[PDB]
């Protein structure tokens, strides 16, 4: 339908060439927006981390399980090599914290996003310091639109990185390693 | 309505021949899509084919005689003298990809409802003018000048002159179709047309496969060529 | 406005008025109305004419002579004037470009230009209005336009005639400077001259070779 998201680069119109609407209800559109926003934020964090690690970056000073003998520098500037070099305990802790946060995101907001509510607004984990606590509602819509466009660009970015890792010389500006 | 317009247009195309539809194509419902939409689709296909045939004829002459644009660009890879079927054989593969992609961009602009309603007109299959290319006042960034009349030579002509121009366009398009396929037929089977026997050499590749002889991966770019 | 440009072109040349094959008087490539595009195009034309005529005079002056102030002869002995510009010190080119940028940011700023009594050229200002330099507490002896006066008693019709003459002079001088640069780079381009010679390197490049800079001076892999 109308929703957020639509702006320029499409002329103010909904971009939907093949299907995916007229078969969707309000609940299905709410889920579409929630999935889009979660993919948006995850991909934004993913491109930021890949760009800070693989390109340059002062890198985290420390040990990262000194008991196992791993160091932060030992993971390497490659990413799939570094993620595989993160200890299994560290992987499990990251995945468990993410799962706890999302189970509480599902169970903590009382108007669920598919039972009313606003998709993409999760309890906790947003602004702890209240930077966006004084913005006007008209300014908030612009920032939500910027978030959506940002996340679409970041999704394209992450899949460019993954495609160039698995298939070399794809994404032509991106190098072969 | 559409059929009577076909009869009239065929009368002014050739009064001696007139309406020549042996294979009844102005009566087949293609996608269960009425009569007028089928007529508009057929006219649009005829006009597009004719325009592409005219441009291809002129380009075939330019390539076979040897008409390179200049330096640094993709003409540097094509050898000096290769006949017209081989200039789409030695340009880079990405050059072919981006040429066909820009042609597809033009097709999409030609049938985009947002580009088409910006000019106040409808689809050719929904009661529009067949073969009409829209303006560019829907892009997102302003285009310097449109595709049909790049300069303002047109737009002062009478509608009768425009109709005569359309009839001449269709007739010249059909004749260019015949000429270009005479070229392509001589390039495959010898002695197909009598006049071009010995003029156009034989070709071995497939004319319907855009990327069967894939071009080289040569990256003709200097200054900031960070993509290898 | 749209109609004023044909009148100005007819005043510039009565035989050929309003010559735009590329149209360009309706492309709203800033999204700020038709008047903004006309003002930008007029200001760009006038700026290019002034810079091109000054560059033609400078090329004529520096192709034969130099300035005897402080060892400005080894740089003048570097063949073509463009190679002399590429052989100048890095601080020299940096300060020259920053000086021109300071003049540009002073002229375009629509608060100092409002102190002179006009507005920005995209908002109704005249095309080409490098204003009086009275905005900061640092007493300047002379301004940019009309430094040693001698133009206070000029009439409005004389001002319009001079503006048209300057526009046409820059219209010729842009082609003249372009032909000089083309003959410097590719010999045989200018068929009416065969005296100017020597390479310019990359003519559209301010920094070259001896310019160290914080990286990004990748002069390798040049083009034609
Ligand atoms: C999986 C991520 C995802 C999701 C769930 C959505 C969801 C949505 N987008 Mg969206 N979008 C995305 C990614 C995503 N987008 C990306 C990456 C881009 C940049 C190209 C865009 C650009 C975009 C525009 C420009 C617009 C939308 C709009 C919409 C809404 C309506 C469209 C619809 O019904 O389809 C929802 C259902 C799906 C997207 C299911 C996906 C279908 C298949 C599985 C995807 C296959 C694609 C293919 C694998 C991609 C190749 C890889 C790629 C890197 C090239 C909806 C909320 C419109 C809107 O906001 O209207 C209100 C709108 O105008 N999107
Ligand atoms: C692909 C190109 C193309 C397209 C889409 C059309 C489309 C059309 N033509 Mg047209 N035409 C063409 C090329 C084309 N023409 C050429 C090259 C000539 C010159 C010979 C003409 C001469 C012509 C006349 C004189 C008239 C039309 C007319 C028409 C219209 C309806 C009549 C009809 O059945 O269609 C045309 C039929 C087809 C395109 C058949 C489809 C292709 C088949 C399936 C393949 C056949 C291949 C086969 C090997 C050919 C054997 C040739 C030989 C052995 C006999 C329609 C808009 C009529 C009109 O004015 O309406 C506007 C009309 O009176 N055509
Ligand atoms: C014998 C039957 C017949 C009849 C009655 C017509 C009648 C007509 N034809 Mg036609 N035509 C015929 C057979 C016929 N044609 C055949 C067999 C062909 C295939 C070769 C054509 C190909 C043809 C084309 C391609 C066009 C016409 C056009 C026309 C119309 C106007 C032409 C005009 O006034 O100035 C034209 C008179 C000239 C002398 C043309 C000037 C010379 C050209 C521009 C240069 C070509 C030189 C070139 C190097 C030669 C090689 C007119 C109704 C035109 C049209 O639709 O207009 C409404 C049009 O564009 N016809
Ligand atoms: C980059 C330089 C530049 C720019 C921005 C413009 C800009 C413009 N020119 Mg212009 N012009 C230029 C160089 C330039 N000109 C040169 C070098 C020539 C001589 C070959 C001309 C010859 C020219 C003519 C003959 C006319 C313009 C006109 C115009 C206006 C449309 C617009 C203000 C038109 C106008 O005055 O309006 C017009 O009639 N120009
Ligand atoms: C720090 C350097 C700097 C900066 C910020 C600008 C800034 C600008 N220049 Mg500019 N310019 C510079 C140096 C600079 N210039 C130098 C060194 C030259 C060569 C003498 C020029 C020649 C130049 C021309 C010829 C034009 C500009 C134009 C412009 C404007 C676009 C903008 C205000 C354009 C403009 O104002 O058009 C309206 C324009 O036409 N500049
Ligand atoms: C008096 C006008 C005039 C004439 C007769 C020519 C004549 C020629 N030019 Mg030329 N040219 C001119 C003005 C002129 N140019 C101006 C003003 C410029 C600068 C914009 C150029 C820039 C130019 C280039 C860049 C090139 C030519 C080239 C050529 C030759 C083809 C031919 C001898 C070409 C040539 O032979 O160079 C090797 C070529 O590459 N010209
Ligand atoms: C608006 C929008 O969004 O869409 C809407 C509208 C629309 C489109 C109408 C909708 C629908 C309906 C849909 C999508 C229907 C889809 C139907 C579908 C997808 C049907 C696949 C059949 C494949 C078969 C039978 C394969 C057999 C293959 C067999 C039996 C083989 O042996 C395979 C074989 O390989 C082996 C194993 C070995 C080899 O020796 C090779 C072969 C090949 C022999 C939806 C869902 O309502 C959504
Ligand atoms: C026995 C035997 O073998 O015989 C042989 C002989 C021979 C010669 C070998 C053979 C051949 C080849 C042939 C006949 C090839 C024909 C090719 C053909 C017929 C090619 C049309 C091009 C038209 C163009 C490019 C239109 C441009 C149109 C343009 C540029 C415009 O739109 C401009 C314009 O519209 C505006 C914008 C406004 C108008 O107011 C004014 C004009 C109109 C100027 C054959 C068929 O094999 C048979
Ligand atoms: C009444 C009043 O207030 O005072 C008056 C007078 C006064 C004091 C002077 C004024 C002033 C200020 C100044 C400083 C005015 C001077 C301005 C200046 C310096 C104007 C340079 C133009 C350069 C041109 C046209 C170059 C053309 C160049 C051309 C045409 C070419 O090169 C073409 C050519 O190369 C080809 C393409 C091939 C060659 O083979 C042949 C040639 C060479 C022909 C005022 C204030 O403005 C008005
Ligand atoms: C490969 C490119 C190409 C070629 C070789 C070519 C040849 C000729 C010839 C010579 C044989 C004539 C005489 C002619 C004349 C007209 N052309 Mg064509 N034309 C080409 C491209 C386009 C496009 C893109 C458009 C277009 C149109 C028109 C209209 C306007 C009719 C109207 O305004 O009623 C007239 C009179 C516009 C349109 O409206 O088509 C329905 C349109 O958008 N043309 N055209
Ligand atoms: C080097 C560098 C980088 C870079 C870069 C960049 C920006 C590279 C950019 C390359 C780029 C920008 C290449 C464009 C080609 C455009 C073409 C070929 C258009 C042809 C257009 C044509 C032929 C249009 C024709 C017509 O329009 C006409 C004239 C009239 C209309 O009626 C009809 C049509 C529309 C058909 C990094 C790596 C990103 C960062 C680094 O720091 C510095």
């Amino acid at each position: 339908s109308d929703m957020e998201g639509t702006g320029p680069e499409t002329g103010g119109k909904v971009f939907d060439p093949m299907g995916l609407s007229k078969i969707a209800s309000a609940e299905t559109l709410a889920w579409y927006r929630a999935a889009e926003l979660k993919h948006s934020r995850v991909a934004m964090a993913a491109v930021t981390g890949w760009a800070w690690v693989s390109s340059g970056g002062p890198l985290f000073p420390g040990y990262l399980s000194v008991e196992q003998g791993v160091t932060f520098e030992s993971l390497g500037r490659d990413g799939y090599a570094a993620w595989a070099a993160v200890p299994e305990a560290g992987k499990f802790q990251i995945l468990g914290v993410i799962g706890i946060l999302e189970i509480l995101s599902e169970s903590a907001v009382k108007p669920h996003y598919m039972a009313g509510g606003t998709p993409g607004k999760v309890p906790l984990l947003w602004d702890p310091l209240g930077f966006t606590a004084k913005l006007s509602p008209e300014t908030l819509a612009r920032k939500r639109l910027a978030e959506l466009k940002n996340g679409r660009l970041a999704m394209i970015g992450v899949m460019s990185l993954v495609s160039a890792h698995f298939i070399p010389n794809s994404v032509p500006l991106l190098p072969g390693s | 309505s559409a059929k009577a317009d076909l009869e009239a247009f065929a009368k002014e195309c050739n009064p001696v021949v007139g309406y020549w539809d042996p294979l009844g194509l102005a009566d087949l419902p293609l996608w269960g899509q009425d009569q007028d939409a089928v007529i508009g689709w057929l006219r649009h296909s005829e006009i597009k084919h004719g325009r592409i045939a005219m441009a291809g004829f002129v380009g075939y002459i330019a390539h076979a005689n040897g008409f390179r644009f200049g330096g640094i660009g993709p003409q540097n890879v094509v050898p000096e003298g290769a006949s017209a079927p081989e200039v789409w054989d030695s340009i880079p593969f990405l050059a072919k990809l981006q040429i066909i992609g820009a042609i597809g961009v033009l097709e999409h602009i030609s049938e985009d409802k947002n580009f088409l309603a910006a000019d106040g007109m409808k689809h050719y299959m929904r009661g529009g003018k067949p073969g009409y290319f829209p303006t560019f006042s829907a892009n997102v960034h302003p285009m310097p000048l449109n595709l049909f009349d790049p300069f303002k030579w047109s737009k002062n002509a009478s509608p009768e002159k425009k109709a005569k121009g359309l009839v001449t366009e269709t007739n010249n398009g059909r004749l260019a179709m015949l000429g270009l396929f005479g070229f392509l037929s001589e390039s495959k089977i010898p002695g197909s047309v009598p006049a071009l026997s010995g003029i156009i050499p034989s070709y071995d590749g497939d004319y319907m496969q855009p990327f069967l002889p894939t071009g080289p991966d040569t990256s003709l770019w200097t200054i900031g060529n960070l993509w290898a | 406005a749209m109609s004023a440009l044909p009148e100005l072109s007819k005043k510039l040349n009565p035989v050929l008025g309003y010559w735009d094959p590329l149209n360009l008087a309706e492309l709203n490539f800033w999204g700020a109305g038709d008047d903004a595009t006309v003002g930008f195009l007029r200001h760009a034309e006038i700026k290019h004419g002034r810079v091109a005529m000054a560059a033609f005079v400078g090329y004529c002056v520096q192709s034969n002579v130099h300035f005897p102030w402080a060892p400005f002869n080894s740089i003048p002995t570097n063949i073509a004037p463009a190679e002399q510009w590429a052989q100048l010190p890095e601080a020299a080119k940096w300060q020259i470009i920053l000086f021109v940028g300071f003049l540009e940011v002073y002229s375009e700023h629509s608060f100092i230009l409002e102190k002179y009594g006009q507005k920005h050229y995209m908002k109704g200002g005249k095309p080409g209005f490098f204003p009086d330099f009275d905005t900061m507490v640092h007493p300047v002896p002379l301004n940019l336009w009309d430094p040693l006066k001698a133009y206070k008693g000029a009439s409005a019709e004389r001002k319009a005639d001079g503006l048209l003459k300057e526009v046409n002079n820059g219209r010729l001088a842009m082609i003249g400077i372009m032909g000089f640069c083309a003959e410097a780079r590719v010999p045989g381009a200018v068929p009416a001259l065969s005296n100017i010679a020597h390479y310019a390197g990359d003519p559209m490049a301010p920094f070259a070779a001896n310019f160290h800079l914080p990286g990004f001076a990748s002069x390798x892999x040049x083009x034609x």
